[PDB]
């Protein structure tokens, strides 16, 4: 026997007692979601320190093959996601401090409450409070309190304990033969192995960097219209040469600029799009969302689903008897147990999110015949493209007139078409420069080649070039600003949301070219097409098997991120910003001084 | 004279794919019609033989294989497949004149703490030749280097269990299979079909 037919053998009764103990734990974890309990907490810490126990032996018995005598490549990859030491690199010391780090700064995030204004008696927390104070507010003091007031507390909180998590992580990167722990995660949009179909984890820097590039003169006009935007609702506030101040972005981070849609808005006469009206007075509820939900999946050409779906997925609130959190999402519970988790409302964006959790688990369901270390996206940003681009189709309003939530009366103009891209714009467009910006951030500090002394110097130097927020107030270098966002604080990849931003973008200018799509590409709908629905499959059904430089030749035909899709999808938007903003100026200067 | 027909279908307890249950059916009037009283067959394929015709012929013996196997593992349960049942646990010949009959158990078999009793075989040095039983569960080294009895780094035990829990898919729930091969001999049949 070879050391590639061991390498078999030990993947597939390793595939076999995975599969069976990722079903319990997924299992044990659905019931906790769905009744939040002690004996269910319990059950979740029996099933996860099972499921992470038996990890760390089958990685520990798979660090013996050697990947360089395996001439296979779906072997290949199965060994290297299975031999990742992880933190097992480090002393027993450095991984409970690492734990404890992280442990402490979720709960600092999780649990943070500022009381600055008069006695503590009135804290605020994250959901409800701070982002409903944050999200719809008028007061430029208001807003300046409660963003300087929540990036000082908990900032000089994580910074203490961030820079050593920096420093253990990147310790622990390096013993994983790696240059710091942002290739580390890069690692993730690498291809070795495979000719013509290759991918290096630097050559990701330069096609972001790129991609980027690309993308700016939009945002640049975006930006701009949004500045003149906001004068009228805040004069003597923001300068006409300048660049945008970072709390009025509607967000507690500025991550996206959708709830800056009342103040922007150009057509306020004209009325926006929404069928909750029609939908609930049609007698429409979540079992009824979610059949014409798989309808529309169906029509598209993708297989029906499995009746224990229905019968097992829990898609209302049970009242309040017990507790439940409703977070929406897809459910892979392993041998064939397909769930969806979310209190449904009779609503256009629970009906939209309806879709999209569909389309995660259509996503799911395609590569239920990958193994198990192979049954994922492509990338990281696969899923999240392929569920965007149903959500992106079932709004259109020719899909809604079809299935008879707009009546025929309705009908499409220019003002609405630009509406609904403004909309998308500031929903999709605004988040890619302050991704790239955080990602660039991050990578730059593990690198270690800048100081330390200057994190947050650097960090508002890059927010003025890059994003082109500035700081409403100047900083030290006792504050954490980045630390603040949960992707940061909690040790999260985040350029996957600017990767799945391209993507999606890809795969529906491919979809509609595929389905014979006459038009705009913004007015599409892969509905009734069964060759859509085949094409989008070829990519579905491969999972992690194939390299994702591949998984996307499969369904579009190129072999990276390329702005072009993004681009003439945005095109109508972006030639009505050159007409109207021609007499404002364009772009940030440099030379702001407050 | 009736011979256990309805026993074989209707049993509490079916034996698992590995290790599977084989009757000698011989001396008997025909009556197939007990078979179809299960309605929820989910499959009755019928290589070689009429699924109408069966109570015309006769045949020296009629040997029903029972066991439980998964839903995606019933299309593996035909002349000429290819997967872990074809070839490790049950395989059947290419000619096979007789029947497939297979339907869904959830309720019966099955169990929300996990139905371990139904096992399959997964590691063999050797494929499985037609009808054709492996009880032995003698570890199988996977190479270069002998156990010298219990399992190890690369020893692996060969048996390999199901679960069965009810909340899985259907091509993953249980699937009570009820294999029908008919036997031709040249002697005098002993099974017949009745006729007036
Ligand atoms: C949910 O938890 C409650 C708490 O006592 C208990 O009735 C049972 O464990 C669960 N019930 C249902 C209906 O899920
Ligand atoms: C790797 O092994 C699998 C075994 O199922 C096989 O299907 C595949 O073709 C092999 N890869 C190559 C490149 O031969
Ligand atoms: C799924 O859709 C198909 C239409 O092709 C239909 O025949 C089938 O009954 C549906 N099944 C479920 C469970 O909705
Ligand atoms: C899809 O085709 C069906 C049948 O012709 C039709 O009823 C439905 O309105 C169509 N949907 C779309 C979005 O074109």
């Amino acid at each position: 026997s070879t050391i590639e037919e061991q390498a078999k053998t030990f993947l597939d009764k390793f595939n076999h007692e995975a599969e069976d103990l990722f079903y319990q734990s997924s299992l044990a974890s659905w019931n906790y979601n769905t009744n939040i309990t002690e004996e269910n907490v319990q059950n979740m810490n029996n099933a996860g320190d099972k499921w992470s126990a038996f990890l760390k032996e089958q990685s520990t018995l798979a660090q013996m093959y050697p990947l360089q005598e395996i001439q296979n490549l779906t072997v290949k990859l199965q060994l290297q996601a299975l031999q990742q030491n992880g933190s097992s690199v480090l002393s027993e010391d450095k991984s409970k401090r690492l734990n404890t780090i992280l442990n402490t700064m979720s709960t600092i995030y999780s649990t943070g409450k500022v009381c600055n204004p008069d006695n503590p008696q009135e804290c605020l927390l994250l959901e409800p409070g701070l982002n409903e104070i944050m999200a719809n507010s008028l007061d430029y003091n208001e807003r300046l309190w409660a963003w300087e007031s929540w990036r000082s507390e908990v900032g000089k909180q994580l910074r203490p304990l961030y820079e050593e998590y920096v420093v253990l992580k990147n310790e622990m990167a390096r013993a994983n033969h790696y240059e710091d722990y942002g290739d580390y995660w890069r690692g993730d949009y690498e291809v070795n192995g495979v000719d013509g179909y290759d991918y290096s984890r630097g050559q990701l820097i330069e096609d972001v960097e790129h991609t980027f590039e690309e993308i700016k003169p939009l945002y640049e006009h975006l930006h701009a219209y949004v500045r003149a935007k906001l004068m009228n609702a805040y004069p003597s506030y923001i300068s006409p040469i300048g660049c945008l101040p970072a709390h009025l972005l509607g967000d507690m981070w500025g991550r996206f600029w959708t709830n800056l849609y009342s103040l922007t808005v150009p057509f306020g006469q004209k009325p926006n799009i929404d069928v909750t009206d029609a939908m609930v007075d049609q007698a429409w509820d979540a079992q009824r969302i979610f059949k014409e939900a798989e309808k529309f999946f169906v029509s598209v050409g993708l297989p029906n689903m499995t009746q224990g779906f229905w019968e097992n997925s829990m898609l209302t609130d049970p009242g309040n008897v017990q507790k439940a959190v409703c977070h929406p999402t897809a459910w892979d519970l392993g041998k064939g147990d397909f769930r969806i988790l979310m209190c449904t409302k009779v609503t256009m964006d629970d009906f939209l999110t309806a879709h999209h959790e569909m389309g995660h688990i259509q996503y799911d369901m395609a590569y239920a015949a990958q193994p198990f270390l192979l049954r994922n996206g492509a990338n990281e940003g696969f899923h999240e493209a392929v569920g965007e681009i149903m959500s992106l189709s079932a709004a259109t309003p020719k899909h809604l007139k079809s299935i008879g939530l707009l009546s025929p009366d309705f009908q499409e103009d220019n003002e609405t078409e630009i509406n609904f891209l403004l909309k998308q714009a500031l929903t999709i467009v605004g988040t890619l420069p302050f991704t790239y910006m955080l990602e660039k951030w991050r990578w730059m500090v593990f690198k270690g080649e800048i100081p330390k002394d200057q994190w947050m110097k650097k960090w508002w130097e890059m927010k003025r070039e890059i994003v082109g927020v500035v700081e409403p107030v100047p900083h030290d270098e006792t504050y954490c600003d980045p630390a603040s966002l949960f992707h940061v604080s909690n040790d999260y990849s985040f350029i996957r949301y600017y990767t799945r931003t391209l993507y999606q973008f890809q795969f529906q200018e491919a979809l509609c070219q595929a389905a014979k799509h006459e038009g705009p590409l913004h007015k599409c709908d892969i509905s009734n097409s069964t060759e859509a629905g085949q094409k989008l499959f070829n990519m579905l059904r491969l999972g992690k098997s194939e390299p994702w430089t591949l998984a996307l030749e499969n369904v579009v035909g190129a072999k990276n991120m390329n702005v072009r899709p993004l681009l003439n999808y945005f095109e109508p938007l972006f030639t009505w910003l050159k007409d109207q903003n021609k007499n404002s100026f364009v772009g940030w200067s440099t030379d702001w001084s407050p | 004279n009736l011979c256990p027909f309805h026993e074989v279908f209707n049993a509490t307890t079916f034996a698992s794919v590995y290790a599977w249950n084989r009757k000698r059916i011989s001396n008997c009037v025909a009556d197939y019609s007990v078979i179809y009283n299960f309605a929820p067959f989910f499959a009755f394929k019928c290589y070689g033989v009429s699924p109408t015709k069966l109570n015309d012929l006769c045949f020296t013996n009629v040997y029903a294989d029972s066991f439980v196997i998964r839903g995606n593992e019933v299309s593996q349960i035909a002349p000429g497949q290819t997967g872990n049942i074809a070839d490790y646990n049950y395989k059947l010949p290419d000619d096979f004149t007789g029947c497939v009959i297979a339907w869904n158990s959830n309720k019966l078999d099955s169990k929300p703490s996990g139905n371990y009793n139904y096992l399959y075989r997964f590691l063999r040095k050797s494929k499985l030749k037609p009808f054709e039983r492996d009880i032995s569960t003698e570890i199988y080294q996977a190479g270069n280097k002998p156990c010298n009895g219990v399992a190890g780094p690369n020893c692996y035990s060969p048996l390999q269990s199901y679960g069965f829990r009810p909340t899985y898919g259907v091509g993953h729930q249980p699937y009570r299979v009820v294999v029908l091969s008919f036997e031709l001999l040249h002697a005098p049949a002993t099974v017949c079909g009745p006729k007036k």
